[PDB]
C-alpha cells in the first residue's frame, strides 16, 4: 500500500524534495601553497559546518581503510569499506579545525587532511546556499 | 585546532565539543593515579 | 585402571551442553517478548496480496511477478517481449491431457 | 609470615582497587559516546586515495 | 571469599578449610558467578535504572546540604552568575 | 497526531519524520551498513507498486540517500537499471530456495 | 679430548683464526647495506638523484643554497 | 613500612595535579561564559581556491 | 588554539608560567635565515590589507 | 600440612578434593613409581600450591575474568539483534526481519546505561546535558547526577550544588544567552 | 662442524649472533625513520620516493619483532640455559633444533631479497587488508617470510614442550616463563597462519574476502588475536630473565615463587582474550568494547604483582657486594623502565582516551618503552650474566658505567618527546608533518643518531 512507505504530508502535497551536494577536497600541494596556509594541513576545499548544532558524520572508505580524526572536535572513526559508522558531534565554538588520516592507506597517507570549519548557523545557511 | 610549537598539551588541547573536553577530562582523572604508581614504585628501587 | 574424565564425559557434555543452549534461549525470548511463531514468508504485503489473487484465479496462472509492477528494469523488460502467458496455460493443459 | 602475608594482598589488591576505581568512569564514557542524540543534520564522508569526499544536503 | 586474606580463612574456619583442594575450587566458583551474575543482573536487566526522581542522598548529601542552605550559599552557588554573552562597552 | 503515532503504523516511519536521526532497529550499532540497505530495499519496493515518478519513493530515495553514500547508491543503482540487483528481484524469480 | 671438552674451543681458548671475526662483521655489515642502497636506487629511479637536498620538495628562497 | 613513606610521597606529588585539573575545570567553565578569547559571529568561510 | 590562550593567560596570572616556545626558534632553519625575505609575498600581503582596508570602510557604510 | 605419610589427609567428597586430585596428579607422571615416593611427590606439590595463601587471590581472579568472559559471549548470542544463528530471518530481505527488530530495543537500553549516563556532568565542564532531550523515545530522557563518581574524580565538588559556576554552564542557560542574541535554536 | 651443528647450546649462540646481524639492519632502518623526521621536508626520501618510507617503517617492525627480539629472547638465552636449568643432557629434540635456525635464516634472507628485487612498498607490519593485498610482490614475499618464521617458532615451541617429560629437577620461574610462551605460540599461531593464507588468498588466488560484501575487519579480529598474544610471548621470557638476575645477584631466594608462577599464567590467559583493544576505532558494539576495555585493565593486577615482587628481591641485599655490574644495572632499569610502559598502556587502554591517541605516537613510544628499552636491556642483561658460561669476549660491557647511563638517558630522549606529539597530534606511519611538531621530532632525532654513536663504544 502506499502507507508502507511513509513520507511527509508536505512532500505529498508538492514540497519539493532535498537534493545532496558531493565535493572533493584535496591536499593543497608544495607548489601551490600561499604565505600563510599552513603546510601538510591545508585543502582546496574545506567542510563547513554550523556550530551549536547536533551533527551526524557517517563516516566510510571506498578503496582502504583511511581514518577520519579531527582532534579538536574529538573524533577518530576509521574509514572502513563495508562499515558506515555514525559520529554524532555538537561544536560548541567558531574556528577551523585541522586533522590528518590516521590509518597507513597507501603512499600518500600523510598527505590528505581533514579541514573543518565551524560557523553560525547564520554564516553556514547563507554559505550552503551559494556553495 | 591546529598543532603548536612546542607543547605538552598533556591530555589534549583545544577541545570544542563536549565530547572533547570528557576525554581531556578522563586522563586528566587518571593522571595523578599514574604518578602514585610510578613514585610509589620507584622510591622502594634500593639496596 | 585410572580414570581421569567423567564416565560418561562425551554424551554428558555435548547433550548437557545442547540442553543448556536451548533452555537458555527460550529464558532469553521470555525476558525480550520475542515472538516465537515461525513464518517461512517473505512480509511484501503488496506482492502476498498478488499471490492471494493468482490463488483465487484473478491473475491468470504463471504470470511473472515483473508482468504485474508498475516499473520494470531493462533485464525484465527483454522477458515482455518474448512472455506468453496463454501459450504456456495451453502447453500446461496438454501435458495434462497426455499423462491422464 | 603474619606480616609478609597482608603486605602480599596489598601487592594484588591495591592494583584490583585501582582497576576498580577506573571502571565506573569507563563504562560511563563509553556509554556517552554511543547515546542516542536528535541529530538535526548528515554528512557523508568517504575516505579515497588519496582525498576525503564529502557529501551534505543541499538548501531547498 | 571475597577481598578475604586466605590467611585469616584458614585460622578462623580451619574446617571449612580442612580440604584445600576443594578451598580453591570454591574460590574459583564462587567468583565465576559472581562475574555471570553481575553481566546479566547488573548491566543486561532492560528498561531498568531511569528512575532519576530517585537519586540515592546520603547522609553525607544532607549535611552539607543542610549546611549550605542554613547560610545563603546554596541560594548563592544555585543563582546563574551571568546570562548575558556581551558586556556593556562605555 | 498522537504523540506515539511514529511507533504505531510501522517502525519505518520514525526516521521518516526525522530523517537524520537513529532508526529504531539499529540504533544499537554504530555500523549503518545494514541500515542504508534496508532503505535501499524500501526504494526498491514503492518503485515496484507506485512507479518512479510517485513523491513517496522519491522521497524514499532521500532517505536511502541519508544513510547511503553515494558511491555505494550509484553501483547499486546501476545494477537496479539492468536488472541485476539482488535486493529487487522478483520474489518469484528469486533461487533463495532452491538446491537448499 | 681435551681439545673438545669445549665447545668452540679455539675461540673459547683464544686461538681462533680472526677471520672468523671479520666475517661476522662484513656480515652485519651487508645486512645493514640492504636498507641504504636500495634508498639510493629507488631516489634515483623516481627522482634522478641519488639523495635530496634538504626541502627540495617545497618553495625555497632566491638565495637558499 | 619504608613503603608507605613512598605512597605519601606519591600521595603528594599526585595531589598536585589534582589541583591544576581542579583549577582546569575552573577556567573551562568561565571560557564561554565571560573569557573575551570566546568569540561568535566571527570565522568566515573562506570558499573554494 | 583560543583556549590554549585563554588558559595561559590564567596560569601566568596565578603565578610562575614558563613556555619554551617563547624562547626558543621553532625551526632549525633559524641560522641561515636571519636576512632572508620573500618579497613577492611582502608586496602581494600589502595590496590585500589595502584592499581590505577599503572594503571595511564599505562595510562600515 | 603434615609432615609424616601415616598422617592421612582429609580429603570432601566431589569432584574437585584431595582424593580426586590425587587419583589424576600422578597419571601422566614418571617420578611416581612407587607409593612412598608417590605419595611424597603429591604432598610436595599440594602443599607447595594450595597451602600457598597468595595463589588463592589468583583464583579469585581467573574465575571473575572467565565468568564475565562467557557471559558476554552467551549475552551477544542470545541478546544481539545483529547476531544470527537461526536463519529464518537470513532467508529475507531486510524490511522483513521482524522478529530480529525485537531484539533491538530491548538492547538498546541496557540497565547500566540508564544508571551510568546520568553521571557524565563528571567528566564534561560545560553543557555536559547537551545530549540528555530528545523527543523521539527510544532511550530515556536523562537527568544529571547530584554527586560526582566516586573515586578518583578529587578536581570536582563531591555534590554538584556544592559548585558555584555548574548552574551557569547548563546548556538551559547557554541556550538563553545565545538565543538571546538570535544566534542559534540550541 | 658449523651449520650441521645439534648442540643445543651452540645453537643458543647462533640464534643470538643472527639477532645481532639481523639488528643491524633493524637500526639502520630505524636511522632512517628518524634522519627523515628531523625537520619537515625531504631529507633523505624523495618524495617520488615515498613508498619507500613505508617499506622501511614496514620492515623495521616485522625484523625487530619476528627476526630479533624474538630469536633472540625465545631462541637464543631459553636454547643455552633451559636444558641446562632443567638438569637435562640436551634439548629433548636435537634435530628439529637445527633446523629452526636455520629456516630463521633463510627466511630473513627471502625478506631482504625482496627489498633488493622486488618494487619497495609499504603496508605496515599489522598488513591490513585491503591495502596489503592490492600491492605488489614484494608483499607476497613478506607472507612467505612470516610463515616461513611461524614453522619455526612452533617447532621450537613443541621443543620446549617437550621439556616437562624429561625435567630432572625443579621447574624454575624462568622455565615457567618459557612453557607458557610455548603453549601462547600453539594456540595463537595456527590463527595466524589462517588469516595469513587468506591474505594470500586474494592476492593470489582471486579470492574476495577482503571486498565490499566481504568484511575487512575480519582480518584484524584474527590477526590481533595473535597480535596481542604475541607482545606476551615476547615479554614473558624478559620477565623470566629478570627473575633469575635479581635473585641471583642479591644473593636473595625468589620471594612469592608461586605467585610469580600464577601471575605469568594469569597474564597468559587474560593476554589470550584481550585483543580488541586494537580494534577500538574501527566502530564495535558498546557491551563488546566494555569487555575489552575491563580484562585489559584486568592484566595490570598480575603484572603488578610480579614487579612488586622484584622490587623485594633488591631491597635489603648487602651493601659489601658491587652494584655498578651492567647485568644488575640493566635488570633494575627494566623495572623502572617497564613501569613507564605499563602505565602508558593502561592510559591507552581506556577506549575514550584512545580515540585521541590511536594511530599516534603515543602508542609508538609506549610500546618502544617496553621493547626497544625493557626487552632489549632485559636480553643484554641476560647474555651479561651469562658471560662466563657463554664465554664471549673482545668488548668492554661486563663493567660499563658510561654505557649504561649513556643508553638510559639518550633512549629516552628519543621516546619521551613522541609522548608529548601524540597530543599535539602528530600520526604514526607518517614521513611528512606540520612545522609546528618540529621540535620535538627534532629532539627525538638527536637522541637516535646519539644512541647508534653509543653501540660503537662497546667494541
Ligand atoms: C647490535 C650490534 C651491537 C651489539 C653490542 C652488544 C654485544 C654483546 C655481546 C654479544 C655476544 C654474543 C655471543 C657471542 C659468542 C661468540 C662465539 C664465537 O666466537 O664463536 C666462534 C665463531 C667461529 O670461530 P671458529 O670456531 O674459529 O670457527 C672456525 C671456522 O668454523 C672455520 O674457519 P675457516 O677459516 O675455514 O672458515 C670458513 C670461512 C672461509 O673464509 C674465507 O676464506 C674468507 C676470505 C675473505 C673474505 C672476506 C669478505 C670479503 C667481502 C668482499 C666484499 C666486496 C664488495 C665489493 C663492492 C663493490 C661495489 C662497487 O668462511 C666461509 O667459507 C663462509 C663465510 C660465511 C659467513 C660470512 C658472510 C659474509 C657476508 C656475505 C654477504 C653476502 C650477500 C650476497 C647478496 C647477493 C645478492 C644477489 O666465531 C665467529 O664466527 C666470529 C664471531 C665474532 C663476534 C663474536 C661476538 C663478540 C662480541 C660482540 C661484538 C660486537 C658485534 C656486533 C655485530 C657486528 C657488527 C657489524
Ligand atoms: C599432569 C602431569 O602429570 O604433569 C607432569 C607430566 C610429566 O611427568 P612428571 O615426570 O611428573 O613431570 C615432572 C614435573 O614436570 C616437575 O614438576 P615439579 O615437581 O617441579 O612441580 C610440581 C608440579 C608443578 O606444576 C603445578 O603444580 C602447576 C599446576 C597448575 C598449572 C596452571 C593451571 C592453569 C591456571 C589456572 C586456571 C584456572 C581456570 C579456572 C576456570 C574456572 C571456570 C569456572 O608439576 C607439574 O604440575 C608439572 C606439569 C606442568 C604442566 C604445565 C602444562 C602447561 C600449563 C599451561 C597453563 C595455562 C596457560 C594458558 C595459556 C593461554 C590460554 C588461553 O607432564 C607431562 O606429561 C607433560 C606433557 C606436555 C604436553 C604438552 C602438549 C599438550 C597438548
Ligand atoms: C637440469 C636440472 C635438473 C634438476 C636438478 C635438481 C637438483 C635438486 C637439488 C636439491 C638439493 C639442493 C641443495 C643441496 C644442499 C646440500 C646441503 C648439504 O647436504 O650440505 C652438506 C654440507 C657439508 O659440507 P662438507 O662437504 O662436509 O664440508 C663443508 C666445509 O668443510 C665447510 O665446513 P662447515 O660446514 O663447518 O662450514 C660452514 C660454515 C663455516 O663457518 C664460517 O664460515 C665461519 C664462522 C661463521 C662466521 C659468521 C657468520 C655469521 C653468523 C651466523 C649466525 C647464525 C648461524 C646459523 C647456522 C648456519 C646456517 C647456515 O660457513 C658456512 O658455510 C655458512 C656460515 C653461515 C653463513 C650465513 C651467515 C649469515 C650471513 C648474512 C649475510 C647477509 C646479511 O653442508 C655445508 O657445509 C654447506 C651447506 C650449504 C647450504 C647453503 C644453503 C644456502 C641458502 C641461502 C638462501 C637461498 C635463497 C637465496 C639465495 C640467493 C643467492 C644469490
Ligand atoms: C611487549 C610489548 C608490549 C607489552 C608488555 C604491552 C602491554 C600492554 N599494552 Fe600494548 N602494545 C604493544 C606492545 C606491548 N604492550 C605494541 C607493540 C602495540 C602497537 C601495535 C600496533 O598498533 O601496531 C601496543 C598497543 C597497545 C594498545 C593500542 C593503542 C592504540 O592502538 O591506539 C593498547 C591499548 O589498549 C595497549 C595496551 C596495553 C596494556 C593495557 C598493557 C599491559 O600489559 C601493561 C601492564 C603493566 C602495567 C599496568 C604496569 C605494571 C603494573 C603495575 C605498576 C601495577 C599497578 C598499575 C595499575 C594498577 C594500573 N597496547
Ligand atoms: C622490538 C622491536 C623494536 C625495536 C628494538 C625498535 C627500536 C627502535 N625503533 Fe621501532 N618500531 C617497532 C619495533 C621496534 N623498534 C615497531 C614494531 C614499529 C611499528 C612499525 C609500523 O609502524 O608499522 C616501530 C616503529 C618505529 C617508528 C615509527 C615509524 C613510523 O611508522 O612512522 C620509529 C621512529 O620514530 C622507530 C624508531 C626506533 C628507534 C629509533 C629504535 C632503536 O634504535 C632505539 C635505540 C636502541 C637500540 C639501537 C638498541 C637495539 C638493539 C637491538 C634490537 C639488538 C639486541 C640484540 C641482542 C641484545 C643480542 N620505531
Ligand atoms: C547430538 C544430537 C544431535 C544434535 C543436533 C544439533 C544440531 C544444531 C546444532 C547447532 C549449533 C549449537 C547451538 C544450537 C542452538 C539451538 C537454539 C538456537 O537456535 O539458538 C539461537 C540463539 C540465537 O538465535 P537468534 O534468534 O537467531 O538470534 C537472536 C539475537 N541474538 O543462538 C544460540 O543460543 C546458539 C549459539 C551459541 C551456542 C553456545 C552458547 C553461547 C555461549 C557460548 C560461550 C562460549 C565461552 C565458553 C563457555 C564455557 C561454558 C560455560
Ligand atoms: C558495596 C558495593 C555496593 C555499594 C552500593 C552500590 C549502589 O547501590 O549503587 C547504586 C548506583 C545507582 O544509584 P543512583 O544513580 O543514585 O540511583 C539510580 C537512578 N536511576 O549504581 C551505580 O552507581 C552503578 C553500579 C554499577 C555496578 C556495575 C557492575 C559491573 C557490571 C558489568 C560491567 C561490564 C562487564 C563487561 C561487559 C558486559 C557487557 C554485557
Ligand atoms: C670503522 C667502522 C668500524 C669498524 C670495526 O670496528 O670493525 C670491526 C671488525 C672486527 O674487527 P676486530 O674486532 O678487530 O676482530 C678481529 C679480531 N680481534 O673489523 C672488520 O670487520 C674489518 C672490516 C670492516 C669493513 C667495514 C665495511
Ligand atoms: C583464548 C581462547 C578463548 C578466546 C575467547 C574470546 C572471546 C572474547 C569475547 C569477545 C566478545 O564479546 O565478542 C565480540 C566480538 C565481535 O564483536 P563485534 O564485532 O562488536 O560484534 C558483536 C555484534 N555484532 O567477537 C569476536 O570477534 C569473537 C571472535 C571469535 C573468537 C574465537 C576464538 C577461538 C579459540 C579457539
Ligand atoms: Cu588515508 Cu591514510
Ligand atoms: O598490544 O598490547
Ligand atoms: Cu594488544
Ligand atoms: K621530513
Ligand atoms: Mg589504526
Amino acid at each position: 500500500s502506499p502507507e508502507d512507505y511513509p513520507t511527509p504530508q508536505k512532500y505529498l502535497e508538492g514540497a519539493p524534495i532535498p537534493s545532496w551536494y558531493s565535493f572533493q577536497s584535496n591536499l593543497v600541494g608544495d607548489m601551490d601553497l600561499k604565505p600563510g596556509m599552513a603546510r601538510m594541513l591545508e585543502v582546496d576545499k574545506r567542510l563547513t559546518v554550523p556550530t551549536r548544532t547536533h551533527i551526524r558524520f557517517l563516516i566510510t572508505g571506498a578503496d582502504v581503510i583511511h581514518s577520519w580524526s579531527v582532534p579538536s572536535l574529538g573524533i577518530k572513526c576509521d574509514a572502513t569499506p563495508g562499515r558506515l559508522v555514525k559520529i554524532n558531534t555538537f561544536i560548541q565554538r567558531e574556528g577551523v579545525f585541522y586533522g590528518q588520516c590516521s590509518e597507513l592507506c597507501g603512499t600518500l597517507h600523510a598527505f590528505m587532511p581533514i579541514v573543518v570549519e565551524a560557523v553560525s548557523p547564520e554564516a553556514f545557511a547563507a554559505h550552503a546556499k551559494k556553495w | 585546532d591546529i598543532p603548536w610549537p612546542a607543547r605538552t598539551d598533556w591530555g589534549g588541547h583545544d577541545p570544542a565539543t563536549p565530547f572533547a573536553e570528557l576525554m581531556i577530562n578522563t586522563h586528566s582523572m587518571f593522571w595523578p593515579v599514574a604518578i602514585f604508581i610510578y613514585v610509589s614504585a620507584i622510591y622502594m628501587v634500593k639496596k | 585402571g585410572r580414570r581421569l574424565l567423567h564416565g560418561n564425559y562425551f554424551t554428558r557434555y555435548l547433550f548437557g551442553s545442547l540442553a543448556v543452549i536451548w533452555i537458555a534461549e527460550y529464558a532469553a525470548a521470555c525476558q525480550y517478548g520475542i515472538p516465537r511463531h515461525r513464518n517461512p514468508n517473505w512480509m511484501w504485503s503488496w506482492w502476498l496480496e498478488k499471490q492471494n489473487q493468482i490463488k483465487n484465479g484473478e491473475i491468470p496462472a504463471n504470470t511473472p511477478g515483473y508482468a504485474m509492477v508498475k516499473w520494470n528494469n531493462e533485464a525484465e523488460q527483454r522477458w515482455l517481449k518474448t512472455l506468453n502467458v496463454e501459450a504456456m496455460n495451453e502447453e500446461f493443459a496438454r501435458r495434462r491431457e497426455a499423462y491422464y | 609470615y603474619n606480616l609478609v602475608m597482608k603486605v602480599e594482598f596489598l601487592f594484588f589488591y591495591l592494583p584490583t582497587i585501582i582497576v576498580f576505581g577506573i571502571c565506573i568512569p569507563v563504562y560511563t564514557i563509553n556509554f556517552a559516546q554511543e547515546e542516542v542524540i536528535y541529530t538535526t543534520m548528515t554528512v557523508k564522508v568517504t575516505g579515497r586515495q588519496w582525498y576525503w569526499v564529502y557529501e551534505v544536503e543541499s538548501p531547498t | 571469599s571475597i577481598f578475604t586474606p586466605m590467611d585469616w580463612m584458614f585460622y578462623y574456619f580451619p574446617n571449612y578449610s580442612r580440604d584445600k583442594v576443594a578451598l580453591m575450587a570454591r574460590q574459583i566458583k564462587i567468583h565465576f558467578a559472581i562475574g555471570f551474575a553481575l553481566v546479566f543482573l547488573v548491566y543486561h536487566p532492560p528498561y531498568k535504572g531511569a528512575d532519576y526522581g530517585n537519586f540515592h542522598k546520603s547522609p553525607l548529601y544532607w549535611y552539607k546540604y543542610n549546611q549550605l542552605e542554613r547560610s545563603g550559599q546554596l541560594q548563592e552557588n544555585l543563582r546563574i552568575k551571568r546570562d548575558w554573552f556581551y558586556d556593556e562597552d562605555p | 497526531e498522537s504523540a506515539d503515532a511514529l511507533f504505531v503504523g510501522t517502525l519505518d516511519r520514525l526516521t521518516a519524520e526525522h530523517p537524520h536521526t537513529d532508526d529504531p532497529r539499529f540504533a544499537f550499532q554504530s555500523n549503518q551498513w545494514n541500515n542504508c540497505e534496508l532503505r535501499f530495499t524500501q526504494f526498491c519496493r514503492c518503485t515496484r507498486e507506485l512507479g518512479e515518478d510517485d513523491p513517496r519513493c522519491k522521497y524514499q530515495y532521500y532517505r536511502a540517500q541519508t544513510v547511503c553514500h553515494e558511491f555505494l547508491l550509484e553501483d547499486w543503482m546501476e545494477h537496479r537499471h539492468r536488472g541485476t540487483c539482488d535486493l529487487d528481484i522478483m520474489p518469484d524469480r528469486q533461487v533463495i530456495h532452491m538446491r537448499g | 679430548n681435551l681439545e673438545d671438552h669445549f665447545d668452540l674451543a679455539e675461540y673459547m681458548m683464544k686461538m681462533h683464526n680472526p677471520m672468523s671475526e671479520y666475517l661476522y662483521w662484513i656480515a652485519g655489515f651487508v645486512s645493514g647495506l640492504h636498507g641504504i642502497l636500495p634508498l639510493l636506487h629507488s631516489n634515483y629511479y623516481f627522482s634522478g638523484m641519488f639523495l635530496p637536498r634538504d626541502n627540495d620538495n617545497t618553495q625555497l628562497c632566491d638565495d637558499s643554497w | 613500612r619504608d613503603w608507605l613513606i613512598g605512597v605519601m610521597l606519591g600521595m603528594y606529588l599526585g595531589n598536585l595535579c589534582v589541583q591544576q585539573h581542579r583549577q582546569y575545570r575552573v577556567d573551562m567553565k568561565l571560557f564561554y561564559l565571560e573569557a573575551p578569547e570566546h568569540k561568535i559571529n566571527w570565522v568566515k568561510p573562506r570558499g573554494d581556491l | 588554539n583560543p583556549i590554549t590562550r585563554y588558559l595561559d593567560r590564567r596560569r601566568a596570572e596565578r603565578g610562575p608560567y614558563y613556555l619554551m616556545s617563547n624562547v626558543l626558534p621553532y625551526h632549525p632553519h633559524f641560522l641561515w635565515m636571519r636576512n632572508s625575505h620573500d618579497y613577492e609575498a611582502a608586496e602581494a600581503l600589502a595590496a590585500r590589507r589595502e584592499k581590505d582596508r577599503e572594503l571595511a570602510a564599505k562595510l562600515e557604510a | 600440612p603434615p609432615t609424616r605419610l601415616s598422617t592421612p589427609l582429609y580429603s570432601e567428597g566431589g569432584a574437585f578434593t584431595v582424593n580426586w586430585w590425587r587419583n589424576r596428579y600422578g597419571l601422566y607422571s614418571r617420578r611416581q613409581t612407587d607409593p612412598m615416593l608417590a605419595e611424597f611427590l603429591f604432598r610436595q606439590q599440594v602443599k607447595e600450591w594450595f597451602y600457598d595463601v597468595p595463589s588463592y587471590n589468583y583464583a579469585a581472579l581467573v574465575g571473575l575474568a572467565l565468568g564475565i568472559l562467557v557471559a558476554v559471549i552467551w549475552r551477544h548470542f542470545l541478546f544481539n539483534p545483529d547476531v544470527y544463528v537461526r536463519r529464518q530471518e537470513l532467508r529475507k530481505m531486510w524490511p522483513d526481519r521482524h522478529r530480529q527488530f525485537a531484539y533491538a530495543v530491548p538492547y538498546l537500553n541496557p540497565q547500566l546505561k540508564n544508571l551510568l549516563l546520568p553521571y557524565k556532568n563528571s567528566f564534561i565542564d560545560n553543557e555536559p546535558d547537551y545530549a540528555d532531550y530528545n523527543p523521539v523515545g527510544l532511550r530515556p530522557q536523562r537527568v544529571m547526577a547530584i554527586r560526582r563518581i566516586p573515586g578518583f574524580f578529587w578536581a570536582i565538588p563531591q555534590y554538584f550544588f556544592e559548585d558555584p559556576l555548574y548552574t551557569s554552564c547548563s546548556t538551559k542557560n547557554m541556550q538563553t544567552i545565545y538565543k538571546k542574541l538570535g544566534y542559534s535554536e540550541l | 662442524f658449523y651449520i650441521l651443528v645439534n648442540n643445543n647450546k651452540r645453537i643458543g649462540i647462533y640464534y643470538i649472533k643472527l639477532s645481532i646481524i639481523i639488528g643491524i639492519l633493524g637500526i639502520v632502518l630505524s636511522y632512517i625513520i628518524r634522519v627523515e623526521l628531523y625537520n619537515s621536508g625531504n631529507r633523505i626520501i624523495k618524495y617520488d620516493n615515498v613508498n619507500y618510507y613505508n617499506m622501511v617503517i614496514t620492515l623495521h617492525g616485522l625484523l625487530m619483532i619476528f627476526y630479533i627480539i624474538m630469536p633472540g629472547l625465545y631462541g637464543g638465552i631459553p636454547l643455552y640455559i633451559l636444558p641446562i636449568l632443567s638438569v637435562i643432557t640436551d634439548i629433548v629434540l636435537p634435530r628439529i633444533n637445527n633446523i629452526s635456525i636455520i629456516i630463521v635464516l633463510i627466511s630473513y634472507i627471502v625478506v631482504i631479497n625482496s627489498i633488493v628485487i622486488e618494487y619497495n612498498i609499504g603496508t605496515g607490519w599489522t598488513l591490513y587488508p585491503p591495502l596489503s593485498i592490492i600491492g605488489t610482490v614484494i608483499v607476497n614475499m613478506i607472507l612467505y617470510g612470516l610463515i616461513i618464521i611461524g614453522i619455526s617458532s612452533i617447532i621450537s615451541a613443541i621443543n620446549f614442550m617437550n621439556i616437562l617429560i624429561v625435567i630432572d629437577g625443579i621447574i624454575y620461574v624462568y622455565i615457567w616463563s618459557i612453557i607458557i610462551t610455548s603453549v601462547l605460540l600453539i594456540i595463537s599461531l595456527p590463527i595466524l597462519n589462517g588469516i595469513l593464507l587468506m591474505i594470500l588468498s586474494d592476492i593470489y588466488f582471486n579470492s574476495i574476502y577482503f571486498i565490499l560484501n566481504g568484511d575487512v575487519v575480519l582480518y584484524q579480529h584474527l590477526f590481533w588475536y595473535f597480535g596481542h598474544p604475541e607482545v606476551y610471548i615476547l615479554i614473558l621470557p624478559a620477565f623470566g630473565i629478570i627473575s633469575i638476575i635479581l635473585s641471583v645477584l642479591n644473593n636473595k631466594i625468589i620471594f612469592g615463587m608461586k605467585s610469580m608462577i600464577l601471575a605469568i599464567i594469569m597474564i597468559s590467559i587474560l593476554g589470550s582474550i584481550v585483543w580488541a583493544h586494537h580494534i577500538y576505532t574501527v566502530g564495535l558494539e558498546l557491551d563488546t568494547k566494555i569487555y575489552f576495555n575491563n580484562l585489559t585493565l584486568i592484566i595490570s593486577i598480575p603484572t603488578g604483582n610480579k614487579i612488586y615482587n622484584w622490587i623485594i628481591l633488591y631491597i635489603g641485599s648487602y651493601n659489601i657486594l658491587y652494584n655498578g655490574y651492567q647485568s644488575l644495572i640493566f635488570s633494575i632499569m627494566f623495572i623502572i623502565i617497564f613501569i613507564i610502559g605499563g602505565i602508558t598502556g593502561i592510559i591507552i587502554s581506556i577506549d575514550i582516551i584512545d580515540i585521541g591517541l590511536h594511530d599516534t605516537y603515543y602508542i609508538v613510544s609506549h610500546f618502544h618503552y617496553i621493547l626497544s628499552i625493557g626487552a632489549v636491556i632485559s636480553l643484554l642483561a641476560g647474555i651479561l650474566l651469562l658471560k662466563d658460561i657463554i664465554g664471549y669476549y673482545n668488548v668492554i660491557i661486563k663493567i660499563n658505567k658510561y654505557f649504561g647511563l649513556l643508553l638510559f638517558i639518550n633512549i629516552n630522549i628519543i621516546f619521551t618527546p613522541q609522548f608529548i606529539i601524540g597530543f599535539n597530534v602528530m600520526p604514526r606511519r607518517i614521513l611528512e608533518y606540520s612545522d609546528n611538531i618540529i621540535v620535538w621530532n627534532l629532539i627525538s632525532s638527536i637522541g637516535s643518531i646519539s644512541t647508534i654513536l653509543i653501540l660503537l663504544s662497546i667494541f
